[PDB]
């Protein structure tokens, strides 16, 4: 039931929950093989925020969250430590296995 | 229905682990930068106490997200902490060196204390750094070239 | 990389014609040595050829 909630980067077209998150083109992977050569305008996102191991050799992070975005239940107050609270909130995350499976 | 958040009382304290000396406390406003830089180490701990109220009849309004994040300018690392609202309607934060060694992973450097606050019902997503706090504790790249060292001929 | 258990010689391959080719000398130690060409990059596939 969680969402990538961000209160500084929500688009105007929102339901009042700030669930829609406008991700900038700065925090991207910066590898032209994956995310293309051209320059991109800020993208739109509405999904569940995942996290990946820092000392993981295989995993990639195509698109991380912003600097203030946190992922927690939009209805319930924050009691525990929220999962992937900062810029380690992952939005798009890829894997390149040992058999080269994308 | 939306609301306008406001911060009323903020106290930047440098508490000394020793009982004998009284703590030194300095106050600052919402859109302001604290003069000077505070220090927190084994001998001295950091303390911040703040209260949040609404513009009209602000009876102890509690935002959904209130994270205190310290950004290290030199290395880029940042650490985010939660805020605890004691039953006196005072949000409090206590920065210790021995107690919170694991969070910062025992790394000494200068941090900036940004405060993130704002929720689904607040009008303005506040973000102002209180002061610079100095904290001090006690694969996909080519590898290095190797050349072979031959036996010296007699 | 020219490895036996650990690399003895590491050099940069240089392009000529359509192939990356390098010429060098074999170290003094005798044994069974193998060439590992491992190309790993961010986004590209993993290349690995050992003879
Ligand atoms: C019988 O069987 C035995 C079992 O196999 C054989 O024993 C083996 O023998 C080989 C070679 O004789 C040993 O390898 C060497 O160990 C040296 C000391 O070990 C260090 O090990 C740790 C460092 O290694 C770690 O490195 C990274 C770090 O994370 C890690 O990934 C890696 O896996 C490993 O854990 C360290 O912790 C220890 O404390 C020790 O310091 C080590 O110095 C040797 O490295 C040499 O050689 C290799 C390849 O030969 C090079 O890649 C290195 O860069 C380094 O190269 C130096 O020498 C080359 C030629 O000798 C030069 O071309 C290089 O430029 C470089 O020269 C510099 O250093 C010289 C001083 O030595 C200077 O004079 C130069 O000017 C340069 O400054 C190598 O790793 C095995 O450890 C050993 N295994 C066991 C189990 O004992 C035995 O040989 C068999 N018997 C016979 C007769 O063959």
């Amino acid at each position: 039931k969680t969402a990538v909630i961000d209160h500084h980067n929500y688009d105007i077209s929102d339901l009042g929950q700030h669930t829609l998150i406008v991700a900038d083109t700065e925090n991207l992977l910066k590898a032209p093989t994956i995310v293309g050569k051209s320059s991109l305008n800020p993208i739109l996102f509405r999904g569940v925020g995942m996290v990946a191991d820092p000392d993981n050799p295989l995993v990639l992070d195509i698109l991380t969250g912003s600097s203030t975005s946190y992922s927690f239940f939009p209805d319930k107050p924050i009691t525990q430590y929220p999962h992937a609270v900062g810029k380690n909130t992952l939005l798009i995350a890829g894997l390149q296995a040992r058999n080269n499976a994308r | 229905i939306s609301t306008e958040v406001g911060i009323t009382n903020v106290d930047l304290s440098t508490v000394d682990k020793d009982q004998s000396i009284a703590p030194k406390t300095t106050r600052v406003t919402y859109p302001a930068k604290a003069k000077g830089t505070f220090i927190a180490d084994s001998h001295q701990n950091f303390a911040l106490f703040f209260q949040l109220v609404d513009v009209n009849t602000g009876a102890e309004l509690t935002p959904h997200q209130t994270f205190v994040r310290l950004h290290n300018q030199k290395t880029g690392q940042e650490v985010v902490f939660v805020a605890e609202p004691d039953n006196k309607n005072v949000y409090k934060f206590e920065l210790d060196t021995s107690e919170r060694k694991i969070e910062f992973d025992s790394a000494s450097g200068t941090y900036t204390l940004y405060l993130i606050i704002g929720d689904a019902t607040l009008k303005n997503p506040i973000l102002w750094n209180v002061a610079d706090v100095v904290i001090k504790f006690p694969l996909f790249t080519p590898k290095q070239e190797i050349q072979h060292l031959f036996r010296e001929p007699e | 990389e020219f490895v036996r258990i650990d690399p003895f010689v590491r050099t940069f391959l240089k392009k000529k014609g359509g192939k990356y080719s390098v010429q060098f000398k074999l170290p003094d130690v005798y044994g069974v040595f193998q060439f590992k060409v491992d190309y790993n990059r961010l986004g590209y596939t993993h290349l690995y050829s050992s003879t």
